[PDB]
């Protein structure tokens, strides 16, 4: 999803905007998933080591399958939802390898037929 | 003989009697040789009425070499189940396809649930 | 005079079987398809839904 | 209301009266001309089809009843209204795959 | 929801959470009460439900209502026509009952 | 008992006759409010033994698509209401029960005319049965049987005269089920749950007992993941 | 599915010669009985109730997964036929 | 009896190291799989005691998104790294227990690598923590408590240093759990439930410890409804 920036959208050269945005995501300056000029507030915020951490944490309400956040897969930080990341570990479960799953799937798009 | 006892009178089942496919209905002999209407394979209700109509006939005919002629009425009552298929006025046919307890089913903040689900993507 | 002896005695029957499914219209060759029969309670045959465009049904 | 009436499948009262008696298979009712006169219900008809029609009584004993006014219902016929069918609650969603 | 508050009962959490997810789906306006937000949401037709399997409302609204529904003739045409072995044809011997 | 009993649920109840009876838990820790709503939910709405029609036999009609002279209702209209008859017993051990019930003349019969039973109670006598115009003779028995759950007419096939008509029977006593969880203040945490469940039932078993019965399955069904193999 | 209907698919040049040669193999399987197996030590087909697999509940799926093993061997003319199709025959 | 108590339903175990475990309760009268099920689930994910590593102070460290020189890893790589870190206590006793890591010199750091504690375990001490490329000043503190679920950094700020970090907390010990209910069927009829309970644990606990806990919580929860006021 996306929905709105009010406020500056500029990240990538200040610093002290992940604590200056975090505050204000605190209030309603920016939301979570902000159309941050780099990132979105959301992938600042949270950072997950691995899939189940970030799928654990979506049981537990924190942030929806449709929330972008850095998550670390097996060799990489992406910046993708744990929709995503859980449908690919769909894929990679239906088969035994994953390697050959993650090279034949496209993650970084709507799943469309 | 012993399933006899359902057919009570001279040849015809007697009224009220549960059946079964494959239970006989009314007894006709033949040259002796049973040929006896029984009932269909498949599914079988309540008897209800039976009307003989005989060569005695009051105002009556029959077909010619046919001496009399029997006919039974059996009700029964169907109930809804997975077979079966419903529809609204607008024309969205459907079929029962699972029957789920109450329990189970989606309801209101309130303890009411839902009777009946239909798929959006029909629309 | 059914007893469960006799269903046990059906699953182990059609155990490695198959049966052919068949649209009316048998417009390609598809529509005949092989499958394995699992014993369920009811009147009509489940389908998987797959196949729902395999036969146009 | 315009069906059931039109298609002759339930009972109204031809003239203002008052009802005599209701059983579960005639009803006997007396019209303001003193005259009484009974009318038979095909409890349970075989159709065409093999459907059943059944007239179901809708006054009670010793009651008054107006010109053109229900007596019995049609096979399916609430009040004097075309029910075939139910009313329930249906949600739109689309649930696991059944 | 007058007779939901006769019982002396406010908005569930599980309520809560299902406005506030429909809120960030623009359904409803924001920054009013759960109160004249779910009414909004009822305008629309749609109500929160509970999966009752899992307990867990149904993310997002669904409507729900009273619809008229009938049960179609149903002659024949559903009955199993399944045999094994029955009476033969005469002329030809295909296999007919 | 105060950090984890006391900052846990006292246990209130708010019953109002024997059909509606409300049951607060508070505080709960926060998730366990649904964790245990839905399943209490699910078999107060299941598996809850009760009591209800099994078996009508008729001393006139022959089947069940006739009608009785003298009768306003059809067979099948007789059946639909006695339905909803609602018994309930007063002995723990008795099983079935039946009724008798004779009527002559112009009477609304309704329940309350059931001849009276030593433990046997109708919470509902001003259930509406028959309409008898006059010189019409019903007389009949009813077979009511304690059982669980839902079940056709047919699978049960209760044969005790030859003319005795079979029926559907619900033995659920519980009417409906509806459990809300609601947010709640404790000094140290702002938020945590308080349950509260509301059940309605057809008076047969006061919503006390049926919670009872109801934890009492659960537990008994726990008990079996306690044996591993 | 089947075990393995890729590797099936592999050892065989045409689809129709792996059914003929796995339905034939079940047909000695009938004739002889299961006495016949190449696959007796350990891996056997196993049920689920029971040891059933061990003697016929399904001869296709026998005859595949004897198939998979190297103690299937398939040929145009392997033998000379004649004695082997009347000493089949008979017994 | 095989209706209710022979089929105690069977409750078959396939235990994969200390990491994956599955469980099939088999077989169960209808409609009480998913009622099993689910909140087994909701204990497991919610309220199992575990420990986590709360927070982490480096030396040299005043932001939690800069760069550290003489080590490849950035802050970020460091505490996600330091996350899946799974340690035992040995001692009901402790609450905190603050662990600390001097490292220099061109080699690869571990968790085997950390100074031991005697009352403290680790189930990875081949965990790669990072990697100095030359003499790199790696002088680290981790605080690790005792907790129940996952806990996001923000809300508790636990604080030990002015420029410590606080790290998310990951207590629960069962990596993730997911339940599929099946229908299964006896000789006679089909409507019977087949429940698998999957489940996958860091180590800390085998999954059989985890359910005998998840249970015994559940029914402990249930003992509330025993006294009523």
């Amino acid at each position: 999803r996306k929905e709105k920036k009010g406020a500056g959208l500029e990240f990538a050269t200040p610093e002290e905007a992940l604590a200056a945005h975090e505050r204000g995501e605190v209030a309603l300056n920016a939301p979570i998933k902000v159309a941050g000029r780099e990132t979105s507030v959301g992938r600042l915020k949270y950072v997950f080591a691995n899939p189940d951490e970030a799928l654990l944490a979506v049981a537990h309400g924190i942030v929806d399958l449709q929330d972008v956040v850095t998550v670390r897969y097996m060799g990489k930080r992406l910046e993708t939802s744990p929709g995503r990341i859980l449908f690919a570990r769909i894929v990679a479960e239906a088969v035994e390898d994953e390697k050959v799953a993650w090279e034949l799937i496209q993650l970084d798009v709507p799943q469309e037929k | 003989e012993a399933a006899l006892r359902d057919l009570d009178e001279e040849g015809v089942v007697r009224i009220g009697a549960e059946v079964k496919p494959g239970d006989i209905l009314v007894g006709r002999t033949s040259f002796v040789k049973d040929t006896s209407l029984r009932v269909p394979p498949g599914e079988g209700g309540i008897v209800v009425r039976t009307v003989r109509l005989r060569r005695g006939d009051p105002g009556v005919e029959l077909k010619p070499g046919v001496r009399e002629v029997v006919r039974v009425y059996v009700a029964q009552k169907r109930k809804l189940q997975v077979g079966d298929k419903l529809a609204n006025r607008h024309g969205n046919k459907g079929v029962v396809a699972k029957i789920l307890p109450v329990e189970d089913m989606p309801h209101l903040p309130d303890g009411t649930p839902v009777d009946v689900i239909l798929n959006p993507l029909g629309v | 005079d059914i007893k469960d002896e006799v269903w046990d005695a059906l699953e182990e029957v059609i155990h490695g079987k198959v049966v052919l499914l068949n649209r009316a219209p048998t417009l390609h060759r598809l529509g005949i398809q092989a499958f394995q029969p699992v014993l369920v309670e009811g009147q009509s045959i489940q389908l998987h839904p797959l196949v729902c465009e395999a036969f146009n049904a | 209301e315009r069906v059931v009436r039109d298609s002759l499948a339930a009972l109204y009262a031809e003239e203002d009266g008052e009802v005599a008696k209701v059983d579960g298979n005639r009803i006997v009712v007396r019209y303001e001309d003193g005259r009484l006169v009974e009318y038979p219900l095909r409890r349970f008809y075989r159709s065409n089809q093999g459907t059943a029609l059944d007239q179901r009584p809708r006054v009670v004993v010793g009651q008054r009843v107006r010109k053109g006014d229900l007596l019995a219902d049609g096979p399916a016929s609430e009040n004097g209204f075309l029910a075939l069918g139910q009313n329930v609650l249906v949600a739109i969603m689309p649930f696991d795959g059944y | 929801f007058g007779k939901r508050k006769g019982e002396g009962f406010g908005v569930d959490k599980r309520e809560v959470e299902v406005l506030r997810r429909a809120e960030k789906l623009g359904l409803v306006t924001p920054g009013k009460t759960p109160e004249e937000q779910l009414k909004e949401l009822f305008l629309q037709g749609k109500v929160v439900l509970y999966d009752g399997r899992t307990g867990e409302p149904i993310e997002g609204p669904i409507v729900v209502g009273q619809m008229f529904i009938m049960k179609l003739y149903h002659m024949v045409e559903d009955k199993m026509h399944a045999r094994s072995t029955g009476p033969y044809s005469l002329i030809t011997q295909q296999p007919l009952g | 008992m105060l950090d984890s009993k006391l900052k846990a649920p006292v246990f209130t109840v708010r019953t109002q006759g024997r059909e509606y009876g409300e049951f607060v838990l508070e505080p709960l820790e926060r998730g366990f409010g649904v964790t245990l709503g839905n399943p209490l939910r699910r078999i107060l709405l299941s598996s809850i033994p009760g009591t209800a029609v099994t078996s009508v036999y008729i001393e006139d009609v022959l089947h069940e698509f006739s009608t009785i002279p003298g009768v306003k209702e059809d067979v099948v209209e007789i059946i639909l209401n006695l339905k909803e008859l609602v018994v309930r017993f007063l002995n723990p051990s008795l099983q079935t029960v039946t009724l008798l019930l004779k009527a002559e003349g112009p009477k609304e019969v309704k329940a309350r005319d059931f001849l009276p039973v030593a433990d046997v109670e109708i919470m509902n006598p001003d259930l509406h049965i028959a309409t008898l115009e006059e010189g019409g003779r019903l007389n009949m028995e009813v077979r009511v049987d304690r059982g669980v759950g839902y079940v056709p007419a047919e699978k049960h096939g209760i044969k005790d005269r030859i003319n005795a008509i079979p029926v559907d029977a619900v033995f659920s006593p519980v009417r409906r089920v509806a459990f809300q969880v609601e947010d709640t203040r404790l000094g140290q945490r702002t938020d945590l749950d308080k349950l509260t469940l509301r059940i309605w039932t057809d008076g047969s078993v006061t919503p006390l007992e049926a919670l009872n019965q109801a934890v009492e399955i659960l537990r008994e069904h726990l008990t079996y993941f306690s044996n591993p193999q | 599915a089947e075990p393995g209907i890729d590797k099936l698919f592999g050892m065989v040049d045409s689809k129709y010669r792996l059914t003929v040669v796995v339905a034939k193999r079940a047909q000695q399987l009938l004739r002889h009985g299961f006495k016949n197996t190449v696959l007796e030590p350990e891996e056997r087909p196993k049920m689920q109730t029971l040891e059933g697999l061990f003697d016929d509940p399904n001869a296709v799926t026998w005859a595949m997964k004897e198939l998979l093993t190297g103690r299937l061997v398939f040929g145009e003319n392997l033998v000379p036929e004649d004695r082997l199709q009347k000493e089949m025959e008979r017994l």
